[PDB]
RNA sequence: UAUACCGCCAUCUUCAGCAAACCCUGAUGAAGGCUACAAAGUAAGCGCAAGUACCCACGUAAAGACGUUAGGUCAAGGUGUAGCCC
């Protein structure tokens, strides 16, 4: 019995999404990686820095868009430009949404001295994969 | 109000409805059968005791011989004998006042 | 209100669909319906229906047989004229083909295969929320191969469904509404019952069609 | 550190400790329970220590058709906001933790006199609001299993009734109390027993019977008598709609068997119309309030019998020495006639 | 303080059962629900299984639920409670 990135089977009143429902040994088999970079490949370097910076990015953005997200993020780093993709809910105002979008993008750019962009996809209620 | 029109008033109906007054009251006591003698009185030195009976908690009500449709609420319409105070949920003092008023 | 009048009109009349035209004690004796199992296979509640015994066998009272069969045909025909759902049961494998085929000739439905646990009680969960359970049950064989009361009579007694089973000396006619004493085992009697039900329900259906056509005219 | 920090749900789990040793075996704890709370839902995302005024999220963006500008909330206004937010949090916590008043039924910490409201609507659609529900008793049944040992299974017994002579009992077993309540309620509403009554408040005649070493003796009574019987039978009498009778239980005291035998008797009791139709005579009631006047109750639907019944003298009848004592009056007991509660 | 815990794993497991939700039997008790030439069981869902990785479809890996051992770990890290807070 191993407990690793999995949900305990309940009576069937727990909405669960794809990535957190599926096991961590289904990553390459029935999932995709949240981030995409080449530091893991051979010949590259700075992989530890990549991991630290993307963890801090995910934490900071989760906490500066709190209560609206309903799933993990998608990171897409093509050379220099960084791209973020999020799924959120539509309870707060587009005013606040755009304000925080610009705020976070400017902060990330000024911190990492890197061109950054981020996109968000609206959902009325978080999609559920199954009831476990 | 000293007259008996507080009963005909609308607050009485919404507060009670069709049931009698004693039907709503409930006694807190020891286990099983309650005591055979109710409390002596519900008010003392212009002070009310916890868990008072309904006729005592509702100060607007008045024990008067003339409030007929209130008096005959306790004594059964089917049996002329009055109910006892442990049944009606009221204390012995106001129960005796009610007995003398009904007589 | 006239719809209720039409629904109630056949009630006041006795033998209104002419169900007596079908059966006669001659035909019953020819089909050997009067037979019964041995006295060892006798049953208490079946005692009063036995006319007598001979050679360790049982004989059915044919007057009572005809009375109960008349009542059964009348009830089934009333329900057919009212479009009340009918459902046949014959757990006997000896006649499943013929019974399903006469059910096809009638238009009504049947279940001769193995009966599943709680098929009637839990039918909502099995089929769906909105399902019209049948309004009348009939039994060409009340007992199963193990000689046990088929669970359908119990289910009907519970859910207030009327039942009409042909009862043999081994059967339990207590829960049955219109139990018909007879010979469950003989193929002649089985075919007779099937043809009688064919005629009855088909006459009821065609007469309902006639009456509704007459009212469309009027 | 900030990198060491992490999301809330796992902290809440680690703090509440719902599972891991305490919850299993049913040992639990000594009445200590950490209440769940959500801090993100409470405060709006805008405010902080430095009270910058945000036109994007904190302040409306446009005022008088003029774009706003970033500004400073003075320290007095900051203290006002802090004070009113403290007040709001205290009010939220007050509304959160409060009393719970389930009306006292038979006694405290007992599920006897409490009603769960009418049954739930059916799937096809069947409102049973006319029905009222009551919980007769609750118990903690235990059976053991191979690997996990003792299994706790809440069994409950419930009754339901109109107040119109129609009612039904049932029982429900489940691991959860509310689930058992729901199951028992559904089964009771689906399994109903109807019984007739004479004049809306009495049984047709007194009955003495037994069921599984549980002797029952119910006695018809006149008007204004009340219900001086067991508390369960009083509750189900309220459900049925009868207002007065007497009853006594002798032998064992097992409320389920009591109810089975009681409904059996109340179902097997004979109506007076049925009695007249069976015998072939006119039923005649006589009262103590009314003088020597025969009040015809019912007549046989069929033809009346010509010959009346013969004089039945010294009939062979089995009765109870207790009733004999109570009738002769020599019996004495402090526990018989008490000024008990209302009905 | 692992006898508050989260997180992470040993164990039977070289297992295959676990089960929301309904119905039925036992006089409406704890409990049980199997007979296929078939007699009251129906089953969401999980797991097993299947497929996926290596050289295949076998094999090896992986996976291996509900739960026992208050199993180990407040010393990966955090956290409830109790303390030091010259
Ligand atoms: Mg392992
Ligand atoms: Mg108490
Ligand atoms: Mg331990
Ligand atoms: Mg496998
Ligand atoms: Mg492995
Ligand atoms: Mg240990
Ligand atoms: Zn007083
Ligand atoms: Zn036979």
């Amino acid at each position: 019995k191993n407990r690793a990135a999995r949900v305990r089977v309940s009576k069937g009143d727990k909405p669960v999404t794809y990535e957190e429902a599926h096991a961590p040994h289904y990553i390459a088999h029935r999932k995709g990686w949240l981030s995409l970079h080449t530091g893991n490949l051979d010949g590259e370097d700075h992989a530890a820095e990549r991991t630290v910076e993307d963890v801090f990015l995910r934490k900071f953005m989760w906490g500066t868009f709190p209560g609206c997200l309903a799933d993990q993020l998608v990171l897409k780093r093509r050379g220099n430009q960084l791209e973020i993709c999020a799924v959120v809910l539509r309870q707060l105002s587009p005013h606040k949404y755009y304000f925080l979008v610009g705020y976070s993008e400017t902060l990330l750019s000024y911190f990492y001295k890197c061109p950054v962009r981020l996109h968000l996809q609206t959902v009325p209620s978080k999609v559920v994969y199954k009831y476990l | 109000d000293e007259p008996w029109k507080y009963l005909e008033s609308e607050e009485y109906q919404e507060r009670y409805g069709s049931r009698p007054v004693w039907a709503d009251y409930r006694r807190n006591h020891k286990g099983g059968v309650p005591p055979q003698r109710t409390r002596k009185t519900c008010i003392r030195r212009n002070k009310v005791v916890g868990n008072p009976c309904p006729i005592c908690r509702d100060h607007k009500l008045h024990v008067d011989f003339r409030n007929v449709k209130l008096l005959e609420q306790f004594v059964c319409a089917h049996t002329g004998i009055i109910f006892y105070a442990p049944y009606t949920g009221v204390c012995v003092k106001q129960h005796k006042r009610l007995t003398q008023a009904i007589q | 209100d006239f719809n209720d009048k039409i629904l109630n009109e056949p009630l006041k009349h006795s033998d209104f669909f002419n169900v007596k035209e079908l059966f006669s004690v001659r035909s019953l004796f020819d089909a050997r319906v009067h037979l019964g199992h041995k006295a060892g296979c006798r049953h208490r509640f079946m005692e009063p229906y036995i006319f007598g015994s001979r050679l360790d066998h049982d004989i059915i009272d044919l007057e009572q047989t005809a009375t109960h069969l008349q009542l059964a045909l009348n009830f089934t025909a009333h329900m057919a004229y009212r479009k009340g759902i009918i459902l046949f049961i014959s757990r006997n494998r000896q006649f499943s083909y013929l019974i399903e085929n006469m059910a096809r000739d009638c238009g009504e439905y049947a279940h001769t295969r193995y009966f599943r646990g709680g098929m009637l009680t839990n039918a909502r969960l099995l089929f769906g929320p909105t399902v019209r359970l049948p309004d009348l049950i009939i039994f060409l064989h009340t007992l199963n191969n193990i000689f046990e009361p088929h669970v359908a009579v119990r289910d009907a007694a519970k859910m207030n469904i009327p039942t009409v089973g042909i009862v043999d000396t081994n059967c339990n006619p207590c829960l049955i509404t219109y139990p018909v004493p007879g010979n469950d085992d003989s193929p002649l009697a089985v075919h007779l019952y099937c043809r009688l039900f064919q005629t009855a329900i088909t006459r009821a259906k065609e007469k309902r069609q006639q009456v509704e056509a007459l009212y469309r005219l009027q | 550190s900030f990198f060491t920090k992490l999301t809330a749900d796992e902290l809440w789990k680690g703090a509440l400790a719902e599972t891991g040793a305490g919850a299993k075996k049913g040992r639990g704890k000594r009445t200590k329970k950490k209440k769940r709370k959500d801090l993100n839902r409470g405060q709006i995302i805008g405010e902080g220590r430095y009270g910058f005024l945000w036109p994007g999220l904190n302040v409306p963006l446009m005022k008088n058709g003029a774009v706003q500008t970033i500004a400073q909330r003075s320290k007095e206004e900051q203290e006002k906001v802090e004070a009113d937010m403290i007040q709001q949090r205290e009010e939220w916590d007050r509304k959160k933790k409060m009393k719970v008043k389930r009306e006292r039924g038979w006694s405290g910490n007992s599920w006897g006199g409490i009603s769960l409201g009418p049954p739930d609507p059916g799937p096809c659609g069947e409102t049973y609001e006319d029905f009222d529900t009551r919980i007769l008793e609750v118990r903690n049944v235990f059976t053991m299993t191979a690997k996990e040992g003792r299994k706790k299974s809440i069994r409950v017994l419930v009754a339901v009734g109109n107040g119109k002579g129609a009612a039904g009992f049932s029982i429900g077993k489940a691991t959860d109390r509310m689930d058992a309540f729901r199951k028992a309620k559904n089964r009771a509403v689906h399994h109903l027993h109807y019984i007739e009554r004479y004049e809306d408040h009495t049984i047709f005649h007194d009955i003495s019977l037994r069921f599984k070493r549980t002797h029952i003796k119910m006695k018809k009574q006149p008007k204004g008598y009340g219900l001086r019987c067991h508390r369960a039978i009083i509750t189900i009498c309220r459900l049925i709609g009868i207002k007065d009778m007497y009853a006594k239980v002798s032998g064992s005291i097992n409320m389920l068997s009591l109810t089975q035998g009681l409904f059996r008797g109340l179902s097997r009791q004979e109506t007076h119309q049925q009695l007249a139709d069976k015998k072939g005579l006119h039923v005649v009631e006589i009262r103590e309030e009314c003088g020597p006047l025969p009040i015809v109750v019912a007549s046989p639907r069929g033809p009346l019998r010509k010959d009346p019944e013969p004089e039945d003298e010294v009939p062979d009848v089995k009765l109870d020495w207790e009733d004999v004592k109570t009738a002769q009056g020599m019996k004495r007991s402090v526990w018989s006639n008490l000024k008990r509660a209302a009905t």
